[PDB]
């Protein structure tokens, strides 16, 4: 009896970063929306992390957001021969802030926002931020409508109200065009977990609400007192 | 500061936090080691239960009230202890051979019955425990099984893809819908077959939920007192279900020729301790 | 100033890790603490609670409710097998969607003492014995009653109580065996026999149906973690 | 839902009652064969885990007519587990027997039974 | 059901189980069994003996058959 | 006799990082399989680590594994003209765990893996794993076989159940096509050893069993009584 | 925390530990300073040895029991003290001119013999330590040489590469394999050349296992008392093979023209301390 | 913050260091400490373990198990010479293979007493003498038994007892002499010569089998550490 369990705790189970999106913009002029890259804080759009976060169905914790930016040469012409270190700048905008309309923008200061400025060839760029929620917990599933006249968008898209992490190259690139990936990551700590629920069996479809296709419960066997196999594969 | 511990293997470690801010510190990751029948009377409606029968208390906790040690609201106006403490008493489902299942959506369910409906008209925020009671009268020749589970925050996804739900097809006015045994090909109902339970997840999977069950050989009813469960402590009941009662059958009633077959099954809700805050003349609807 | 050397470790990016970090909302004050009840502090209080198993999960039953019904037709048999399977909790059909199977297949290795409790939903004047038997790994799965009697058995009176329950034991060459078990560190056959036979008198129906729920007993442990083969993606969703 | 007493011998249970009585052989529980009236040379080792489990033996059917059924239990065992496996090789032997028969019953099925455990028959 | 907890009953303290019988089981119905034209007829009879504290003495290397 | 000794202990006779694989990964479009390198982990590839392990029959260590991963650059046409530095991912996969079919797949997030990244031109990453096993010591030799019926594999090559450690390049490198090669080395320290055994006289031919080839036992001089040289090579 | 230590040439070092994991520490590298026989009654099978000849006890360590302080079952059932403890004698090899070994494997030679093989037939798990004692009768012109060596876990290479072994040619049932003084061809079978061992080490290196010899000269026979050897406590004897013996004559046996030409030699193991668990009413085979 | 330098150093990877590094399986607890037996504390425990050496290593010999077995014929010899070896224990084809080589091959160093045991393999009938004598390097190899008596020696009766044993003194310029011994930093040659001629009656066989044991003194110590020049490989093999 003495196994007892320190790797199935709400924390090792939850403190390990999992990727949550990948984005791609480019560094030329022309098509100022392939220059920067927007994002809306989720946690639903990759499956990894989210079927871990849907177990419970309250959540409180504090984070630790990492980015491994990395890019890459745009093929074609006019190519940079030799190019300098490339340095990234990454924005987080709070709900109710001016966004930026493109690149080179009035709004790029960041005076009040946390901007973070990342060069290449370093360790990959870290911050903190704490359980910021108006609520009391971040709820994973929210069933009700917005509306006190029950319209408006129905789930949990009524209480994520996270802002988005814009990020843009800052250098002009005169000669050449090359494109670069973003790649977040959330390693939630100091983690609490109420009202535990089921996984989800159906796989799923959406980002915005608990969409499915009805799938079967689990794979068929042969009979019902099918013991598998009595000898090995062979023979 | 300084701080020495123990980790998991003399061998120690001393981290130091040099941050001025909770958030920023490292993970804890370390622990520091004829017969007698109980009657349950509220308000002024009784039950008559079994003597030897389980009651589930909720997720362990009994229903309470909002003290003023986790209250964010400005004023604060009268709760009624005995106008909403009644056994109500919703329609009575008809159990057959070929049943499904049926739930409910109960902040939205009670609108009509008595002055709870009456309450959370005119006030902005409602805060209310559950003493949910569901009976179905038994005999020695009508064997059968029954689950019932109150499961909270049951977001349901609609039949067809890329569409939302509608507040006419997720919940009903005093009828219980049906869940069908095979998939609902509708534009804009819900996705109601009985294998994934609404949800997506699996049927076998509710088990987590307060439950019991309403086995026809060992049990006639079965009481669940729910409580209050929500992030926020006071939101309105008119667009938000704090929780969902599912009665699925997970064994079908077989009875024989000269037996009755019109079994049927009830629910018995009463609000514990209902508060209020914000009143506002408005008479909703 | 001070004359470090940057060991091998440094600039990297080892997920499961645990160092400090500068915070990006300073002297940001949270919301306070409220009381929500449910406050799971242990993976494994999931896998403690019963979920029912799919024991006749056939081809055409697996997608119809009917795969968690396990058939118990009354009459004179005294050699049909009610059911049986291989006892591993992460691989089997049987246990692998269950509560216990999925917090199970997040972890690499299972060590425990699994409970499986059989209630019997049927008429209250029916009356039988069924003996559940875990063979262990030995040699070949029981085939008739005889061979099923030597391994560990309970004896369960229909009648008498429904509900019996089988704490499966831990006998094992090995303190943790690997949830994908090879026949090195598998697990033993479980199986259920007739004993007299179910006596349901001429009001009840003769077919009954029992249904069983398996959760791991109060000790049971993981090991590693991984990703789950059961859940995947194409595409960023939207 | 109810109490039900469950013998633990060896790793196979049963599930008897609450309210039945169990015979307790003629008074005496069954033990062990101690130094004291002991005639043999050397005592090998005998098991409490390979030979104590609940084996279960096959299914006699009963009908309307039906006229009785015996068995003879040092002479029933011997395919059974490991106790026609540590019997075939010793010369002598000494076991307590515990006996446990079951039928399922309704309540619309009336007749009765006699077991009895005779010895030297 | 019905449990008699048997103890070993013999003159001599050891003697072997192949040319002996220590008791006999018997079970006779004395009111026979009367169901209904709906009710089961396949009511089964099981024994599950188990015997306790089996001693041995005198391991010869003879593997009897 | 104040001659004791310090260099001939079992720590540092095996606290010694030896090289156990050689991987070679490319970095283009086009065979799948030659963008990542798989490696499912023994000790009985290099020669050099096998026979200080096989003097010993259990062991029971902690380990420390570094990787020297070095790059060239692939010849041909269309080469980079420049190049910004490239990271490499070495990812574990645990005993029973999804393996990655190729690059850019969905499983490479790695959430419960200890994946790692690293920058070129920097010191060798470096991690230590535990005494990770399901037995009680790491057994170099098993006289035994799978099945209890006396078929399967024979040998070593049953309690060897260590999973592998899959490494991939994580930019896309839109111009060039460019390898990289990886070194393992495995540095055991805190080591026990049981049940010492003989040196492996005969040649190693198989990473499977104990197959060899029958030698002779030393090499051959003149007579005897063959004392060598009685003089110098010379006159 | 803050330790000072000294080094291998005042001069001293402080390493802290800075992580809170026990493997994740450096390596420690630093030490802190008509005539008398004695006869074995062993069950009720007795040996005569010798008054002057020593008896090799393992690796030190006398054969005894798996105590609770290291026990990883689930329930113990009964080992036998009296009925698997006899000293069973296997068949007599024969010693002549150009005999070149032989060798045996013992959880898988004693299967047939006893009970010894009708407990391991039944029950999952085993343990048990073993007291070899052979002998070969001398006389004071029949000079010769003799080496046993009980080897643990003698992994034996094919005869063929890039084949596995067959458990036919592996191991026998009765009779002793030979070890040909050359090099077998087989495409199966095993490398059973004698200057290798088998296990392709120097014979000569056979020397660190427990080994006696059993020269003509100055000995009769050799008993070495084995004890339990594996990583795992509990493992199945059918498919592990706990050590071996191996019976190499160094120096060949040279009688004269009148004297005795059929010089026999014997091995009469016995278990002692033999444990069981996991019984399963299998019966193998 | 803390204004370190860089010292030469940084960013290396020397092999024989001892460097801290972060965990990668983190509170991952080991399976409990087991007593098996035979745990060796040093290396050089395996070096006072004897092993025969292939004295007679003869290039027909060398491949047959005749290796090991040193003639001692019957007669009248009295100028024969059992064997003769250089007392190189890392280089000399005699001891190379041997368990005490197998270690010192791979330390670069050897500093000890080395020990010689003979055996007797013979009829109880038989009885001899044999003088074994170390000779110190000193200037030629002893070659007739007037030669031998000098350097120091000992008489073993064959007779009154098998298993003399000889073991050679540690007599040098320095410290420790190199495995790869040159002519500076070599041993003295070892040989042995008859006394009396063996005398064996009519009843048992005239020639005698006579083998070679060879293990450290308890002061034995090695200096450095290298690859073995034994074992090679080509590729990786699979
Ligand atoms: C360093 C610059 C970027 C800073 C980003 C701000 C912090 C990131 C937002 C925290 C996310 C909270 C965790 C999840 C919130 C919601 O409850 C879930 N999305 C539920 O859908
Ligand atoms: C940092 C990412 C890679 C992490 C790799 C996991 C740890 C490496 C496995 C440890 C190897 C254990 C030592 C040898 C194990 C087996 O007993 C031998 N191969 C025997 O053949």
């Amino acid at each position: 009896n003495y196994h007892s369990r320190t790797e199935s705790s709400i924390e090792n189970f939850l403190c390990r970063a999992a990727c949550v999106y990948i984005a791609t913009y480019k560094s030329a002029g022309g098509t100022p929306t392939e220059r920067y890259a927007s994002w809306r804080i989720n946690t639903r759009q990759m499956v990894q992390l989210r079927r871990k976060f849907e177990l419970f169905t309250y959540l409180r914790f504090d984070m630790e957001i990492t980015f491994v930016i990395t890019s890459t040469q745009d093929p074609g012409t006019q190519l940079a021969q030799d190019m300098p270190v490339l340095t990234h700048q990454i924005m987080y905008i709070p709900p109710g802030g001016p966004v930026p309309n493109s690149a080179t923008d009035f709004a790029w200061q960041s005076s009040t926002n946390p901007s973070i400025f990342w060069t290449e060839g370093c360790a990959p760029a870290r911050m903190s931020v704490p359980f910021i929620s108006i609520g009391n917990a971040y709820s994973n599933f929210y069933d009700g409508w917005s509306h006190f006249t029950q319209e408006g968008v129905y789930g949990f898209n009524s209480l994520n109200n996270m802002g988005h992490i814009y990020v843009r190259h800052v250098n002009e690139q005169s000669l050449g065009v090359s494109t670069s990936t973003l790649r977040v990551y959330f390693k939630p700590k100091h983690v609490r977990a109420w009202v535990p629920r089921p996984p989800r069996l159906s796989p799923y479809v959406k980002s915005s609400n608990v969409n499915f296709k009805p799938t079967a419960v689990t794979t068929e066997r042969k009979d019902i007192n099918d013991v598998g196999t009595l000898r090995p594969v062979g023979y | 500061g300084a701080q020495v511990s123990t980790q998991k293997t003399t061998i120690h470690y001393t981290n130091i936090n040099y941050y001025k801010d909770a958030a920023s510190n490292s993970a804890n990751r370390q622990d520091f080691t004829s017969d007698r029948v109980r009657s349950i009377t509220l308000g002024n409606s009784t039950i008559t239960t079994q003597e030897c029968a389980n009651v589930v208390v909720g997720y362990g906790v009994w229903p309470s009230y909002l003290q003023d040690n986790e209250a964010t609201a400005e004023d604060q106006p009268t709760q009624p202890d005995v106008a909403t403490c009644r056994f109500y008493t919703l329609d009575s489902i008809q159990w057959q051979k070929e049943s499904d299942g049926w739930w409910w959506k109960f902040p939205e369910a009670l609108k009509n019955m008595g002055l709870f409906g009456q309450n959370m008209e005119y006030h902005y925020l409602g805060r209310s425990g559950y003493t949910i009671h569901v009976q179905c009268n038994a005999s020695k020749f009508h064997q059968g099984c029954l689950l019932v589970v109150c499961v909270p925050e049951a977001e349901m996804g609609c039949s067809d893809v890329e569409r939302e739900v509608v507040a006419a097809s997720l919940s009903s006015e005093d009828t219980a819908k049906s869940f069908s045994r095979t998939e609902s090909n509708g534009q804009h109902t819900v996705q109601t077959v009985v294998y994934n339970a609404g949800m997506g997840v699996g049927v076998g999977n509710l088990t987590i939920f307060p439950h019991q069950w309403i086995n026809l050989r060992t049990n006639n009813s079965a009481t669940i007192v729910m409580p209050y469960i929500n992030s926020v402590p006071m939101d309105n009941m008119f667009r938000h279900y704090n929780f969902t009662l599912m009665i699925i059958p997970f064994a079908k009633l077989e009875y024989t020729e000269q037996a009755s077959n019109y079994v049927p099954i009830t629910v018995t809700v009463a609000p514990m301790c209902a508060e209020y805050n914000g009143l506002r003349l408005a008479s909703h609807q | 100033g001070l004359p470090t050397m940057l060991t091998p470790g440094s600039n990297q990016f080892l997920t499961s890790d645990d160092f400090q970090s500068p915070s990006a909302m300073p002297q940001f004050d949270v919301t306070p603490e409220m009381k929500i009840p449910g406050e799971v502090h242990n993976l494994m209080e999931i896998a403690e609670v019963d979920s029912v198993v799919p024991v006749n999960n056939t081809k055409e039953n697996i997608n119809s409710m009917e795969a968690y019904r396990i058939p118990v037709t009354g009459g004179d048999q005294l050699h049909t097998q009610v059911f049986g399977f291989q006892m591993q909790p992460g691989l089997n059909s049987v246990f692998k969607r269950t509560l216990l199977g999925e917090i199970l297949n997040y972890y690499a290795h299972w060590s425990g003492s699994v409970k499986l409790t059989f209630v019997f939903c049927g008429s209250a004047m029916a009356t039988g014995k069924f003996l559940l038997a875990y063979s262990p790994p030995g040699a070949s799965p029981p085939q008739n009653r005889k061979q099923a009697m030597l391994g560990t058995h309970v004896i369960w009176d229909v009648g008498l109580q429904s509900s019996c329950v089988l704490c499966i034991p831990w006998i094992s060459q090995t303190h943790y065996r690997l949830v994908q078990q090879d026949e090195y560190t598998s697990a033993g056959y479980v199986t259920c026999w007739y004993q007299t036979g179910l006596i349901v008198p001429p009001g009840a129906p003769p077919s009954c149906t029992i249904l069983c729920f398996a959760s791991a007993c109060n000790d049971f442990s993981v090991r590693n973690l991984r990703d789950t083969p059961f859940i995947e993606q194409t595409q960023l969703l939207q």
